[PDB]
Parts: C-alpha cells; structure tokens; sequence
C-alpha cells in the first residue's frame, strides 16, 4: 500500500496537470470575452447617448454591479430568499453540490449555514443511504424477473448478473439522465450539451453554478420546478452506484 | 495613458498617387478616429470609428484597422490633401492622440538660393550682431546649415525658422539667424553659412568678409 | 450649422491664472460633452479633460488635475477653462470641442502666451548685400505678436517670405526677404514697412546697398 | 425500516423548511434593499441624462449583467484566470467535488471534456481519499498509544482514556485543520476570522459555495500558496469525513 | 421657451388609420424622450408609449402594441404618431409630451374625431317663450365640431351661455342662452348668429314671441 | 401596471382655505409628479420629483409623501387654483396617472334660473319637436331633472348638457332638450320640466301648454 498510495498520489498529480493543460488549451483563448462584451456594450451606449460621458457610464456600471453583488436582480417576485428559493438553497448545502448563484451577504447567515451543514450533510447522508439501499433492493427485486427471461434463453447466470447490472444502471440513466437533459433543453433554453453538462455537474455534487434550473415557482409548471430537487434526490442515489461502481473499477485497477 | 504612434512623420505624394499612413496603439482598441490639420485652423474630424466618413469628408478618403492596428487611405492624392492627419482614440480614458503625419505635394528637387547678410550698421550701434542666411525655395525639406567663424562651425546663438510648403510652387524656405555680441563679431573677419542638401554632394556656401 | 466661438488670445504674466471662454450656437449645449485640447507647436495634441455641461461633472487628464478647472453656464450656453500658476510651458492653442468618443466639432482656437515680457516695438534692422537680388528685414526684440512685414508699402508682395517668429528670452524674432531681379536694385529704393499694432509702432527702412 | 425512511425524509423535509425561513429571515431583507439601490440608481441616472429612456437604461443594466455574469470587472475597460497554476486548481476543484466555480468553462469542447474529466476523476480521488484516510488514522493511532499509556501511568480510568485520546483527536485535527488555516487565510487573504471558518467549512464539507477561493485574488504574487493549499484540501477531507460519518453515528444514536 | 406643437384636429372614418404630428421648438428634439398621452373626454390619462428621437428606440403600453406606431423625423425636428383600424373608442385627445420620468413640456393637444358622419350643416332653430327674460337657439344635426353662437352680432355677451355640444343619432346639436332684461324684448330686436365653418354655415335667427 | 387613486374625484374649496389631495400607489414609488389641468387646455407639470415646484407655480402650492401615499397641498385656495390636479408616477415603467381630482369653487348657494321652450314652428314643419329647459346660474352642481307629458314622466329622447363653472360667477348652468317626433308632441299639450335643488325640498317647476 505504502508503494501503491504514493504511485496512486502521482497518477492523481499527473492527472490535475494534464487536466491543466488540456482545461487551460481550450479555455485561455476565450478569457477575457466578457470583458470584451461588457466593453463592446460601454462604447455602443455612449454612441448611441451624446449626454453620457464615459466617466459617468462607468459609475454607472460600478453602482450597477455593487447591486447585483447585493442580488439585486435586472427587472423588465423575482426573489431568490423567498421560501421557494430558500429551501432550494439549503437544499444544495446538504447535498454538498452548493451551486452559489445565490451567495449569503449576512455575517448571520453564513455563521447559521455552518452549523445547517455541519448537522445537515450527515442528516442527508444518512437518508441517502437509507433512500439509496430502499430504492436498490426494490430495482433488485425488479432485477431478478429480467434475469429470469435471460435465464431462459440459457445464458449462463452470473453473465445474466452482470447484464442485469448494466441494464439496471442503463435504466437508471436513461430514466435521470436522458429524461431532464430533453426536459432542461425545452424548459431552460438549453442545448442538449449544456443540459447533460448541468445534470452530472449536479449528480457528481461538484455544483459550479453556471447551469441551474432555480427550482423557483414562475408559470406554466411552477410547482415542477421544485419537483426538480427530487429528481435530484432520486438521481443521486443513481450516481453514487455509477461512482463506486467506477471506484470497484478503479479497485480492479 | 494608451500611446499612439503615427510613422513616418513626414510622407510625401504627388497627385493621383495612392496615400497610406497608419497609427499603431501601445495596447489594442474597438475603434479609431483621424483628424485632418492645415495651418492656422482647427483638426476636423474627417474618419471616425475606424472607416466612417465625417460629411464634407470626399469618397477618396477611406479608414480600416483592428486591434493595435490602424490605417487611413487616399486612393488618389488631390492637392487639398496635403494637411496633417492625426489619430485619437477612446476605448480607454483618457482619450489619446499620435503626434500626428504631414502630408506635403511631391514635385521636382529644387536648389535652395542662398543669401548672406552681414550685421546692419544700426544694429551693431546698440551692440547686437545678427548675421542672417536666408534658404530659400528648395525641395525636398531636408536641409541642414553650419555656420563658420574664421572656419571654426558655431551652433550656439542660431536660432531657425521655416516656411510651410509654398501654396503655388511647393518649395519650403527657411532662415538661419548667428546672434553674437559687436565683441565676438568683430573678433572674426570671415563669416559663413553652409548648406547640406539632397541636390548636390557639394554643400552650398555663402560667405563674407567683415572689411 | 454647429458653431464653437472661443474668446480671444490671451497674454499673462508667469505665476498670473486664466479663465477663457467657448460659446456655443447651432445645437443644445447641454446634450453633449464638452472637452479641452492643448497643441503646443503643432505635433503634440493633448486632451486637458470634460466637462458634462448637463451634470457638471468632471474628469481631468491627471497631468492636468491641479491645472485646471472647467465650469459651463448653461444660460449663456458657454463653457469656461481656467489655467492656474502658469509656466511658459502652458504658452499653446487651447481648444474647446464637442464628443463622448469622436471630437466632431471645434472652436477656431485661442493662442495663451505666457511671457514676463513688457509691450516692445520691434527694431527693425535692413539687410543688405547674376539676374536675381535677395534683401531682408531683421525684425527683432518685440512682444507681443504680431507684426506686419510690407515691401513698398504692399506694393512689392511676389518674391516675399516672412518666416514664422520664434519666442526667445520672451521676445518674438522673424525676418523677411524679397528677391528682385538686380536690373530693379539699387536702381529703384526698397523699404520695409514693419508695423506693431500692440505698441502703434511703424517703422518704414530703406535697403541701401554697403558702402 | 420503510415507515422509519417516510418518517426521516418529512424530517429532513421540515429541516429544509426550517432551513428556508432562517435563510430567507437572514438574506432577503438585504437581497431587497440591493433590488431598491438599483432602482435607485436607475432613477438617479435617467434624472442626470434626459437622452437615455427608462427602457433603453433597462437593457444596459441587463447587458452589463450578463457581461459580469461572464466574469467581467467593472473596474477596468482593457483589452490569466486559465494560467497553468489555476487551470490545476481548477481541475482539482472538480475531482474533490468542491467546484467553487469562480471561473466558468466557455467553450462546448471545455464542458464535454469536464463531464469525462470528472466521471474518471472523481472516483480516483475518492480511491486515494479512503488511501490517505486509512494511513492517516494508522500514523495517529501509532501516536495516541504514548498518550492513552501516560494515562494509565496517571491511573485515570481506561474507558475515560481512549474516549480523552479521541478527545484529544478531535482537538488535534481541528487546530491542525481547522484553526491553523482559518489563522493563516484571515492573514494572507484579508478575511475576517469569521470569514475564513466560513470559507474552511464550506470547503471541507465539499460544498464549495465559491464566494470565498483562497489565492483567487487577482493582486497576489502568490502562485505556489495556491497548490500548497490544495495539499491541505487533501490533509483535511478525510480529517471531516470521519467527522461528517461520526456525527451521522450521533444522530443514528439518537435515531 | 420650449414649445410643442401638435397638427389640427383628425376626423377620420372607422377602421381608417391617421397619422398626427408634433414639432418641437427651444431645445434639441434629439437630447429629449418624446411620448404620447391618450385623455378620452377629460378622464384618466393613458401614457401610450415612448421614442427616443436620438436612437429612433419605442416601446409601447401593452394596451396599445398593436395600435400605434412612433416615428421621427430628425431634420424637421418632428415626432408622429400613427393610429390604426380606428374604431370610436379611439376618439380622445392625444397629447404628445417630452420627458424620461416626468413630463415637463405638453403639446396643446389634438382631437380624434372616429366616426361615419359626414360635413352637414346645422339647423337652427330660435326658443321664445320677470325683470329678465331668457331666449336661446337650437342648433341641431350639425357635423362636425364646432359651431359658434352669437347675440345680435356681440353686442350681447353677458348673460350668455352656450352649452356644450352632444351626439343626437351620429350627429351634434347644442343651445345657448342669452338673458336680457324683459323691458327690451320683445320690445327690440334680439338675433342669435351661427356659424359652422366646417360647412361654410353662417345663419342668423330673430327670436320672435310665440 | 401600477395603480394611483385620487379620491375624492371632485372637491370644493371656499378661497383662503387649505386644500390637501391625495394619490395613493398600489404598490411603493420613489417619487409622485403633479399636473394642473384647465378645461380646454393641456396639462401643465405643476410639482414633480414629489416636492419641486415647476417654473411658473406660486409658493401657496407644496407636494409631499413617501412610499405608497402622496399628497399636493394649497396653503390658502385662491380662485385661478380651481383645475383638475392629476399625479403621475414613474418608478415602474409604464408610467401610470390618477383618474384627476376636480377642484372647484365653494360659492354662496343659487337657485337654478329655470326657462322652458316649446318647439318652434320652423322645426316643427320638418317633422321634428325639440323641447328644451334652461337650468341657470345656480350652486351647488348636485341637481336633478325631469320631464312630463300631461303630467306623466317622460325619460326617452331627453339629452342633457352641463356647463363647467362659470369663470366670474362660479355658478353651474345644464340644458335638458326632450326630443320627439311632431306626432308625439301633438298628441298631449302640457309639457313641464322640474329641477330638484338642494335650493328648496319643493321642485321648481317650469310648464306651458301647447294651447
Ligand atoms: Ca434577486
Ligand atoms: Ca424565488
Ligand atoms: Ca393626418
Ligand atoms: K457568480
Ligand atoms: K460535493
Ligand atoms: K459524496
Ligand atoms: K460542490
Ligand atoms: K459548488
Ligand atoms: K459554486
Ligand atoms: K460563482
């Protein structure tokens, strides 16, 4: 182990460094467009408004953003510490995915949060066990009937096991995956990529916060929007199968 | 705080020639606007963002450019072209200007008629001796003078002024003025005034004896 | 017709400040930015800073931020620069001109002459010496600008250059010469007429030729 | 159990319930003064230039907002977030599952190889997780055999001791993990105390908020203090894991 | 003085549309938001939309998306507004008014008149029957407005009122009232004079006791 | 969208009283903006940014309010202030008006002057009966109307018209006009229209007899 925990370190190292490589190489080139929108659009306002000095659009655009900072919001409701979105947010402390396109201002809320996760995440965790061994014994159940067809066309069982797995797992894709991507594509104004990306940047709890769907009731299916964080709950059992099945694939390695 | 740099300084063009000059920015700019200079008035905005005409501007005028790179353009060079054109930018406060490229009328190389003058009786009286040269109606403006006192060149006391290109023969004209003290003049006996131009490989050189 | 009106030139003494004037007509004074530019000589080109005639707000060049102060008042649609412990650094053309990027319309410009220098008529001293002749006048030791340079009385006006004056020790030099063919000198007189408005000096000399 | 799952999700359910109406106690009163000073901004701005429209100052704010959305400054009107040292970091946001994500991937290429980049290299981390984990307690434990033995030589009593030597551990890993980097960021990052537990937590627990990234300071000359810490991030998680699985024991002891 | 002036009254047929102006004086019509104002009789005031005479920009009151189109004409310094498949709910007074969050400097206003009638002539009919004595003219199925009344060519212009014209089937009729002490009627002569320009109408009735 | 309530609608003030209207949002607004209104003529901005008053507007006049109410106030009522005061806001685009507050004159109570017309024979021979009443000169507004044929109300063909307060009295003054066919007006022969005035319990009542 002591041999295999430092060549697994430097397998990891070289890993984040080709990582480096390959990220920085495809995202280096585009860095500084918003700059160059944020400044395309100064110098087509003061175009377009003779009475504006450029010293003046930029304290406009200061004050601007000291405001969004704040969470303001660009309006032409809209709250995102109302219930809907408050439970949301705590949502994404327990799950440890912690999107952040909401961030606490309040030296309380912050000193709150500690303690919410600190308590929270186990609580979740716990639940998630429970919830995942629930779900999987009852997937097993419905495993073993599909295992039953495969057994008689006389293919040998412990082969039917494994097809079953992948079948199960596929199911559970298909099902949590494919189904939201297609949902997210029509409800969000995403493409098909930016959906997928957004759905395993969620399952995986990473949560950058670049993609969310918000989970705040608007129009046309309001309440769904918070029936989002249960596919969130039922997802996640999904990927933390696929995440230590891939973990037993690295065991193999 | 954003440099621009106008090179060269100086081009010249006969009529019908094609005329480029370009601006260069220390760090990249959206957009770029010239000016056009003639002597005794105002720049007038003549290009801005980058390609658009100001409205008297004629259509033998054109700008392009991106980046840290920019140019103006006259597909044929007309005599109401000769002027200073300048670049400026505001991408970034504060706005900038380059120093700006004289734009002088082409014509034949033309001798400077050299003339030396002694220091006026008049002026001597109160103690002051201005021995002048006078350069004039050469082209091109490339021209240096020497001024020799008994041989030995003097640049202290010398004191230059130009003429801009003639309106009618395009020739430029210049004066060079030795200030010395009644003392330092009547010291000497031979005063010179020597100039360097394109026209000969000899220099030119007008001279006096002060008896 | 858009229109830029600024006051007058303007002489001061060192140390002495400055306030001058830009008036606007032909559109809303308070629709638009107004800036001032300082050429000093004709190259250099330098934004001083804007003032929103609107807002009454604001920005300085910082190499002009103790220098300067722009106010406007909007009832007159007139727009003021004041200039502050002035140097003979700050002798240059000062325009007002209208933009928020491009500088699409400029006042004709005001001349500041920083200089401790006292109204001085000029002395005007004559300069004497193949087909053609060049004379000259040394028109020396005045302050302030102008003068007027006449051969004849304006009568001899082909085959003339008056050179630019140049600011020495603050007080303007030029010369001017006029070439005739040598059949016309000294067989008909010249004379120069220099007039100073500032100090109601003219001075009429004869070119004779040295003894 | 099934009647016990039904009762422990409406638990967690009323938690983030109770959880909302804190949040939302705490954070919305000053999410609506925020609203109020751009309004206020806007009204103040159209009242100084009579030639912008209520509706085209509107579409400015939107635009300057999608534009700081893409992480631009409103600082600066020029012209390396994805130089080689943070392009690291980045990677091993992802791989802990942290993903603060202060810097956002632009291109289609970037996001699709983030999906392959994660679903590979999350389980490998977690793999030298459980690694480091194990080692780590094993060093420890090597260690609490002296401190448990000098209180049987001080005769406390022995169940009393090992549960001090977990005492002890507990105390050891918080100074070490917790106290130690919450001390060193309030100094290198100009955090208050508060601040800097706020941000140690949240990254600890893998949550990874992103309104608090150590070294992410453009100013810094400071690259290497960047990955230095990303080897406390190591260090740490497993100290908190077996903190986090600990403390869901205690609520199973409850439970 | 900063003026707006709007273009005369619009009697236009339904489902036609019509196009008004307003020319801007006194300050730069292109550093200023125009917008336009819908008072229908003297009630609640409707803002119908702005254009930003500079950037040619518009946006609209939902009410009106589809009704109205701003324009600008930059040289001539003029703003329009265009109404379109009028109907009588768009017969008001349209104001155009200069402002981005107040409106500083109105219009005199202009009326819509929607409506099938076409020019006709009033008939006007006198009313005869104390120290005073009332008398008064009928001026009835006239179209459009207005008409003027007058007594014994003003010489009578106290004791006057003329009360304001009303619909009677798609066309106007009003009356006005003149008093006069009873000692000069009918002992004098009393004569109410109308015109209605609209129909070159200029009509004199004696009133004569009954 | 958001909604401003004037009420009451209509109001009178006696001159040397204080008068207060109010505008109430339905949702909180920065500031509230005023217009006077003059029958026959254009709104006139009167106070805006809630407080200011604009150019001509005397001192007696003052705004006020916060949040969801606001309020323009008249110190002591003079005659010229009877108008129509509407509030407008804008702090939420659409911008959005009040429905308008009338002002109107208090004035010593009048009886309506009250004169009745039979159809004249000019009309009658056209085929068309206009009968018409003259309610005149009186105070307060509040008055009601109706006709009879033969001592039976009639409440079809009656069209009414009101005047706005006279300018020198501050009187009110209505004309009801029953419009029939000449067959209907020949079949009865007394016609009466009775006024109800606050003036008197008991109707004033003007009649005549076809006869
Ligand atoms: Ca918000
Ligand atoms: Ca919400
Ligand atoms: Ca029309
Ligand atoms: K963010
Ligand atoms: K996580
Ligand atoms: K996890
Ligand atoms: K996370
Ligand atoms: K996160
Ligand atoms: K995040
Ligand atoms: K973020």
């Amino acid at each position: 182990r002591s041999t295999t925990l430092l060549a697994l370190l430097a397998l990891v190292l070289l890993y984040l460094v080709s990582g480096a490589l390959v990220f920085r190489a495809l995202e280096q080139p585009h860095e500084q467009q918003a700059q160059r929108e944020l400044g395309e659009v100064r110098e087509k306002f003061l175009r377009a408004h003779p009475c504006v000095s450029d010293q003046e659009l930029g304290l406009l655009i200061k004050e601007v953003a000291d405001a969004l900072g704040g969470g303001a919001d660009p309006e032409t409701s809209h709250s995102a510490w109302d219930l809907g979105s408050a439970f949301f947010f705590s949502g994404t402390i327990i799950t440890t995915i912690g999107y952040g396109n909401v961030a606490l201002r309040t030296d309380a809320g912050r000193l709150f949060c500690i303690f919410y996760a600190l308590v929270g995440i186990p609580l979740f965790g716990i639940l998630l066990a429970g919830v995942g061994d629930r779900l999987g014994s009852s997937l097993r159940h419905g495993i073993g009937h599909i295992e039953a067809i495969f057994l008689k066309w006389h293919v040998p069982p412990e082969l039917v096991r494994v097809l079953s797995a992948m079948l199960f797992l596929l199911i559970g894709c298909l099902l949590f995956v494919l189904t939201p991507t297609f949902v997210f594509c029509y409800m969000e104004d995403w493409s098909k990529l930016e959906a997928i990306y957004f759905v395993i940047v969620t399952l995986t709890t990473v949560g950058f916060g670049d993609y969310v769907a918000g989970a705040d009731p608007r129009q046309d299916s309001p309440a769904y929007q918070p029936l989002v964080w249960f596919w969130i709950l039922l997802g996640l059992p999904y990927f933390a199968s696929v995440l230590t099945t891939i973990g037993n694939w690295l065991r193999v390695v | 705080q954003i440099v621009l740099t106008q090179s060269p300084a100086i081009m010249s063009a006969s009529p019908g020639e094609k005329v480029t000059m370009t601006c260069s920015a220390s760090s990249s700019v959206s957009y770029m606007h010239w000016y056009q200079q003639k002597s005794g008035t105002s720049p007038k905005r003549w290009i801005y963002d980058t390609s658009k005409l100001a409205s008297g501007v004629p259509a033998r005028f054109s700008g392009s450019g991106s980046g840290t790179s920019y140019s103006l353009t006259i597909s044929s060079m007309e005599a109401e072209d000769a002027a200073t054109y300048y670049c400026q930018q505001w991408s970034n406060s504060p706005p900038t200007f380059g120093a700006g490229a004289k734009l002088e009328l082409k014509r034949a190389d033309a001798a400077p008629t050299v003339s030396i003058f002694p220091p006026s009786s008049e002026q001597l009286t109160s103690g002051g001796a201005s021995v002048v040269c006078f350069l004039n109606n050469f082209y091109p403006k490339d021209i240096n003078v020497k001024w020799k006192i008994d041989g030995s060149e003097r640049q202290n006391g010398v004191l230059n002024s130009w003429t801009d290109q003639d309106s009618k023969d395009s020739t430029y004209s210049m004066s060079s003025t030795l200030t010395l003290t009644k003392d330092e003049y009547e010291r000497h006996n031979s005063y010179t005034c020597e100039a360097t131009h394109k026209t000969s490989t000899s220099p030119i050189v007008k001279s006096f004896n002060r008896n | 017709e858009v229109q830029l009106q600024q006051s007058g030139p303007e002489l001061v003494k060192p140390g002495a400040s400055m306030k001058t004037s830009c008036k606007v007509s032909g559109y809303s004074f308070t629709g638009y930015i107004m800036n001032w530019v300082k050429q000093r000589h004709g190259k250099n080109l330098e934004w001083i800073g804007l003032i929103n005639p609107n807002t009454g707000y604001t920005t300085y060049n910082q190499k002009f931020k103790g220098k300067a102060t722009l106010t406007v008042d909007k009832s007159s649609s007139t727009a003021y620069m004041e200039l502050l412990s002035l140097t003979s650094e700050d002798s240059a053309i000062y325009y007002c001109t209208r933009g928020n990027y491009v500088f699409d319309y400029w006042g004709q410009g005001t001349t500041l002459t920083v200089s401790s220098a006292k109204t001085t008529p000029p002395s005007v001293y004559p300069l004497a010496p193949n087909s053609m002749v060049t004379l000259g006048c040394l028109v020396k030791g005045y302050f302030p600008e102008p003068v007027t340079v006449t051969w004849n009385s304006g009568s001899l006006s082909s085959g003339v250059h008056t050179f630019p004056a140049v600011l020495q020790s603050d007080l303007y030099t030029l010369s001017s010469s006029v070439t005739v063919p040598s059949s016309s000198w000294p067989s008909e007189t010249v004379t120069c007429n220099v007039a100073h408005p500032a100090s109601s000096t003219k001075v009429d000399k004869k070119i004779v030729p040295r003894d």
